[PDB]
DNA sequence: TAAAACGGCCAGCGTGGCTGC
DNA sequence: GCAGCCACGCTGGCCGTTTTA
């Protein structure tokens, strides 16, 4: 349940059920680039991560890259070049569970690749994935460590 | 010869072959023409130019002329210098004319002085001359230029200056004990410097053969050099700028803003008639020849026409010594049955009217005055004249009059009283006056007029209102055959071809100008006895007011203003006071 | 260049003053009509009222088309002159602005609309570093708010700064209206045209939303939605890293504003 | 200077026919994945809300105007940067180097548009809301898309560079295939018009043609050919050949033939739907108005 | 994380004081 | 007594530091 969902029954696996709404717009990301010198004739590879991806707390490796070495141009390719479509939602419990009387509240899980777009808003779900929680709470320069859920 | 790096012209060939242009114009354009006075038009325009003190040119000179065709193409992608050589050997030419008498107007001082539209337009027309059409949307203010810089300094304060780049303005280090040993701090002023005048308008165009709207950026020379809302043909040449990304820093977006930079404007703050003017005044059958060639579209109610006319040449605005201010305003309804074209009778009234304002009913508010309304671009509040403001000075022309809101007609009392405009809230408590004709038309409650009946029970009118206007006209049905059959026949020929009398379109609407100030009628003693004649023979009706008095007497002197008529007569009274009789004596039922 | 044509210009000015003002005999006034403002003005000790035909009636517009052409160029030749006799005794519209009316003298009227409230100003910052004379006293006032000198003559260097003293000073107080344009001369068809206004000093709060007025005939331009407007805008690249850019628009100045209408 | 300088010319890709491949694609939004970028694909729908057409800088031509030479910067991205005073041979080992300004006759541009495609809302899902997608056009094929028209649209699908790794999509076009052929652009025409001439009770035929699919209301169908036909027109008025017949009645009539004259005739609307700017001001997209 | 602006650090030039002819 | 060399002061250029989008 979402309810006692917080400080523990975190940091596992996570079974929630719930109702599906206000699913947001689909973007894709890219992961391993293709790159072609000209002069080497030779492809090249470099990957990015950011932490919906990785499930583990490694250094993030962001800028497009282009004349690493010698001064070859490093032309990018494309087609050879993978991607992966991203989505987030919202799952609030059911309303008839809730307790005396109150609005009810909510969470949200984050999808992957081949499963964008299966949750319209408005129908009935079962979600079984991760409770991942990500961001520098507060520490960054007042309340944080906003959470989400994976691994779906 | 002479070149420039960027280019491929010469100053020479380009100085002696427009002079050659200028020398050679033998209206090849009619040889061209076949012809279906044969001098140059730069001698007499030239000389024009000249002996008066006082650039830019069409293109059928340059086409039928021979020489010079290269010249089109220099200036068609360089418009940049052609002109200002051309300008140079011009005044090169004001040079050559004036060693003639060598005294000549101060010759120091004189001599310092469309096919298709922008949608079908390609971006390769980087530099090129376009021809275009529309009508222009709005205006902003004027937007200063610096052309001359101005600086100062600090130690017994040089002021030495340096003028405007094409694109921006340098400035040494050190002035005072020169540009060495640094000894103190330049001072810039940026209000001794000199400018210039620039601002930009945005058009609309009307694509003859979705809809866009283009800009332009006029100078010095053309500042108002176009009104808002005109039908003008626009000359230019095309730019292209880039712009800033965020506004703030130098990283230029792609995609450059492009601009129009406009040549010339076809915008157009190629007596004497009087005396047939005169000649149509000493006509007698004046009253009939000028009220009937008003409206050819119906053949009767010549007393409205009459008192249409009347409208324009509307009393006698006297102000007393202490108090009075009577105007000249008087203010005629018309209503009745249907099938009468009535509302095209007050359109046309309206195209009669120099400055016609043509209203109807339940779109207005007292909120035709105070259009108070907020601004876009400053982002404030700005206070607006009404529709009846634009009235001011003429007739107004109002629909429905029965269909009126609350707030509208109740307005009117102001008006037909004071005729002013109390403007009293938070942002300006000021009033002020705005004169008009007010003339209006409605509709009965019942669909045909019965007898018997009250004129006021069946108007939606009040009646304080009511007996405050000058005259009340009807409009009945006919159950005749002849005027329906002249009514059908009139139209018919009307309708048919999709269109022995004296017609003066323009005569009249010169006539009523120039009788607007040149006219005095005076009503002097020897009608006054006649008025209080037929006013106790008035007065007699009762079970009659000071107020059909005031009507007698201001439509006695509205007729003595027609036919040039500077006093009153004993007689244009007896159809004057006619005219109000004839609506009384439909007041009988 | 300037201070010896304007030099010129006010001592015959203050000749001027120093001179008849009115012709007018001894039923009524004689002489000395200026001269009896200013001890009016001792009575009242507010200000100056001046006439555009008695400065132009000694030098036979000579000096008035002196005056009319750079007056924001004889400001303080104008105030000096006025300082010197103090201690020696003890109509167009907005269309007709253009560039070349800078400095100039022309009088417009209008239409009131949208007053504001009081503010008062600076012109006098006393700003010093932290050295011990902290007691200097910019003569700047420019229409910036650069209150500290860079060189003062102190140990302290132009870096070396503090705030300006806001209690050793002399400020004025002004609105700042927005005048509109008749609307008996606008033609059809056309909305109304805005113009800013200022007023300066004694002559506060004179206005009125919904008045004609004639108005001093100075104008000036305030140093500035203008971005990318297009127009050529110039920089402060001066001659020799990477200062800001600028576009400005007409603005208007006044010291003498009667109401009149 | 480099030949990409001067080039004058363009190239085209061209797509192959399913014919041969049947010998030896219909694809929807959803289809879309975000997947396929770098590859060929072919996409049809609904051309919406067309932009205007503006130049694109290509390439940045820097005079020196001290030594005399030609510094030149080509732009591929979105923005740039300005460079230095100027880059000539000469310039530089020098103390006084020189002053450049970009030129718009030496610069070259490219023709550049884009503009919207809805989907097709028949091969939308029974509970899903249907999606859009930008499809950037240039060069000879510009101004040539109408909106609001079923076109076949084939394309390569790119990214565009820019919450830290987000990266939005579009398509570039590369074939227009437009269904629905436009008229006005004689012979087939009196082809069949001669024949509908030489038929024999022809007027009786038209207007009962008309929308034929309801029963009775001939007298009603020939108001509707009369109102179809209109087409009427010195110092006074012209003629407005324009008709309008009211309709008062129920209910069987009640939108069966309402519909139906835009059908043979148009834009329907009811009376919510469209709120007092509806039928008769937004924010200017890329391209006040 | 990149770009722009200002201050600090590093390099080059000039003047005054000290030493030699 | 004057000229040349060394030491101290002043000026110019490059690298380092800070903030916004």
């Amino acid at each position: 349940s979402p309810r006692t969902l917080t400080a523990q029954h975190l940091n596992k696996l996570v079974s929630v059920e719930g109702i599906v709404t206000k699913t947001s717009l689909v973007r894709p990301k890219l992961i391993r680039s293709v790159h072609y010198a000209a002069k080497t004739g030779r492809f090249h590879y470099r990957d990015y991560t950011d932490a919906t991806t990785t499930l583990t707390t490694r250094i993030p490796t962001p800028i497009y890259p282009t004349e690493d070495t010698e001064g070859n141009k490093l032309t990018t390719e494309y087609g050879y070049s993978t991607f992966i479509d991203h989505q987030r939602i919202t799952v609030q419990e059911m309303p008839e569970m809730a307790p005396a009387g109150q609005l009810p509240r909510s969470i949200d899980v984050i999808l992957d690749d081949d499963l964008v777009d299966k949750t319209k808003p408005g129908d009935r779900v079962n979600v079984v994935g991760v409770f991942k929680s990500l961001g520098a709470g507060g520490m960054n320069q007042l309340i944080g460590f906003k959470t989400l859920i994976l691994g779906n | 010869l002479r070149i420039i790096w960027g280019t491929n012209v010469s100053i020479q060939e380009c100085t002696t072959n427009f002079r050659n242009f200028l020398m050679s114009f033998k209206y090849k354009f009619r040889k061209i023409l076949d012809e279906r006075d044969e001098e140059l038009y730069y001698i007499k325009q030239l000389n024009e130019m000249r002996e008066l003190g006082t650039l830019n040119l069409d293109a059928r000179n340059l086409l039928a002329y021979k020489q010079t065709e290269d010249l089109y193409h220099q200036l068609l992608n360089y418009p940049q210098e052609v002109i200002s050589i051309m300008d140079q050997t011009i005044k090169d030419c004001m040079v050559s004319l004036i060693v003639d008498n060598n005294l000549d107007y101060d010759l120091d001082e004189i001599e310092t002085k469309s096919c298709k539209g922008m949608r079908e337009l390609n971006p390769n027309d980087i530099d090129k001359l376009i021809n275009l059409k529309g009508l222009v949307l709005r205006s902003t203010p004027v937007i200063p230029d610096m052309k001359v810089a101005f600086f100062k300094c600090n130690v017994c304060d040089h002021t030495m200056a340096v003028e405007i780049d094409r694109g921006v303005i340098q400035e040494p280090a050190r002035c005072e004990r020169i540009d060495c040993n640094e000894p103190n701090s330049m001072s810039l002023i940026h209000n001794r410097c000199s400018f210039a005048d620039k601002q930009v308008i945005k058009l609309q165009e009307t694509p003859d053969f979705t809809p866009h709207s283009i800009s332009l950026c006029v100078y010095d020379e053309l500042v108002d050099s176009c009104r808002a809302g005109d039908r003008i043909e626009v000359t230019g040449t095309f730019r292209s700028i880039p712009i800033r990304a965020n506004s703030r820093q130098r990283v230029l977006k792609s995609l450059y803003k492009t601009y129009v930079d406009v040549v010339h404007v076809k915008k157009v703050l190629i007596d004497q008639d009087l005396a047939k003017i005169r000649e149509v005044a000493a006509r007698e059958d004046l009253y009939s020849l000028l009220a009937r060639s008003i409206a050819p579209s119906i053949y009767e109610l010549e007393d409205v026409k009459k008192g249409i006319l009347l409208q324009l040449f509307g009393g006698t605005n006297k102000t007393f010594t202490k108090g009075g201010r009577y105007r000249g305003d008087i203010n005629i309804l018309l209503c009745g049955d249907p099938s009468t074209s009535k509302s095209q009778i007050l359109q046309y009234v309206h195209k009669i009217t120099p400055r016609g304002v043509y209203t109807s009913g339940k779109g207005s508010s007292a909120v035709l005055t105070a259009y108070i309304t907020r601004d876009v671009d400053t982002k404030q509040l700005v206070l607006e004249s009404g529709a009846l403001v634009l009235s001011d000075g003429g007739v107004c022309c109002i629909d429905e009059f029965d269909k009126m809101s609350d707030s509208t007609r109740s307005v009117l009392h102001e008006v037909m009283e004071q005729q002013t405009i109390s403007i009293a809230k938070a942002g300006i408590i000021t009033t002020l006056n705005a004169r008009s004709s007010i003339l209006a038309s409605a509709n009965p409650i019942g669909s045909r007029y019965n007898p018997n009946l009250p004129v006021t029970e069946n108007i939606d009118l009040p009646p304080p209102l009511l007996s405050r206007f000058d005259l009340v006209y009807l409009v009945l049905d006919k159950v005749d055959e002849k005027n329906d059959r002249e009514l059908a026949k009139h139209l018919t020929n009307l309708y048919l071809e999709d269109k022995d009398d004296v017609l003066p379109v323009e005569f009249l609407t010169m006539y009523i100008s120039y009788a607007k100030e040149h006219i005095h009628p005076i009503i002097t003693e020897a009608a006054k006895t006649e008025l209080v004649r037929a006013y106790v023979g008035m007065r007699k009706m009762g079970d009659a007011t000071t107020r059909q008095l005031e009507s007698m007497i201001r439509l006695a002197e509205a007729h003595a203003k027609m036919k040039l008529k500077n006093v009153v007569e004993l007689e244009d009274v007896q159809e004057a006071v006619r005219l109000i009789r004839s609506a009384i004596k439909d007041y009988a039922t | 260049v300037d201070d010896v044509t304007g030099e010129k210009v006010r001592e015959a000015f203050e000749q001027f003053l120093e001179d008849f003002s009115v012709q007018s005999t001894d039923t009524g006034e004689v002489e000395k009509v200026y001269r009896a403002q200013i001890e009016f003005m001792k009575i009242y000790d507010l200000t100056i009222y001046i006439d555009y035909q008695h400065l132009s009636m000694r030098e036979n517009g000579a000096l008035a088309m002196a005056i009319s052409e750079q007056y924001y160029r004889f400001l303080p030749f104008l105030q000096k002159g006025l300082r010197r006799v103090v201690r020696k005794y003890a109509v167009h519209r907005i269309r007709d602005i253009r560039s070349e009316k800078i400095g100039s003298l022309l009088s417009i009227s209008g239409t009131v609309t949208r007053t504001s409230e009081v503010r008062p100003e600076l012109y006098k910052a006393s700003f010093t570093c932290d050295m011990c004379r902290a007691i200097v006293d910019n003569v700047e006032q420019s229409f910036k708010y650069t209150e500290p000198t860079f060189c003062p003559n102190p140990s302290c260097e132009n870096r070396a700064f503090w705030t300006l003293n806001v209690t050793r000073s002399r400020f004025l107080d002004w609105q700042k209206v927005r005048i509109q344009e008749n609307a008996n001369e606008i033609p059809t068809g056309s909305m109304p045209r805005t113009l800013d206004v200022i007023l300066r000093g004694d002559s506060v709060e004179r206005a009125k939303p919904g008045d004609r007025c004639k108005f001093t005939g100075v104008e000036i331009v305030v140093p500035d939605t203008q971005l990318g407007l297009p127009g050529v805008k110039p920089s402060s690249t001066l001659d020799t890293s990477l200062v800001r850019d600028l576009t400005y628009k007409i603005s208007f100045l006044a010291c003498h504003v009667i109401s009149i209408g | 200077f480099p030949p990409n300088l001067t080039r004058r010319y363009f190239l085209y890709f061209k797509p192959l026919s399913q014919n041969c491949a049947r010998r030896y694609k219909p694809l929807s939004v959803r289809q879309i994945k975000g997947d396929f970028l770098g590859q060929l694909i072919t996409v049809r729908g609904i051309i919406t809300r067309v932009s205007d057409v503006k130049p694109a800088v290509e390439v940045i031509a820097y005079t020196c105007d001290q030594c005399g030479y030609e510094v030149f910067q080509e732009v591929n991205s979105r923005t740039f940067t300005p460079l230095s005073e100027c880059t000539s041979e000469e310039c530089s080992q020098n103390q006084t180097k020189g002053q450049l300004f970009m030129s718009t006759r030496a610069s070259k541009f490219s023709a550049f548009q884009e503009c919207k495609i809805q989907e097709l809302s028949q091969q939308v899902p029974v509970g899903h809301i249907p999606r859009s997608l930008n499809i950037h056009v240039n060069g000879t094929l510009v101004r040539s898309l109408s909106p609001g028209d079923i076109v076949d649209v084939t394309g390569i699908f790119l990214p565009a560079p820019y919450a830290g790794l987000l990266t939005e999509t579009y398509l570039e076009a590369q074939f227009v295939r437009q269904h629905k052929k436009k008229f006005a652009s004689t012979s087939d025409v009196e082809e069949r018009v001669m024949e509908l001439i030489t038929s024999g009770d022809v007027y009786n035929r038209l207007a009962k043609s008309i929308a034929p699919e309801i029963y009775g209301n001939l007298d009603v169908k020939k108001a509707l050919l009369l109102l179809l036909v209109g087409g009427v027109d010195g110092d006074g008025m012209k003629i407005r050949g324009d008709i309008n017949v009211c309709l008062m009645g129920d209910p069987g009539v009640k939108s069966q033939l309402l519909k139906a004259i835009c059908k043979i005739s148009g834009v329907y609307t009811t009376g919510k739907g469209s709120s007092g700017v509806g039928l008769t001001v937004m924010k200017d997209p890329v391209t006040m108005i």
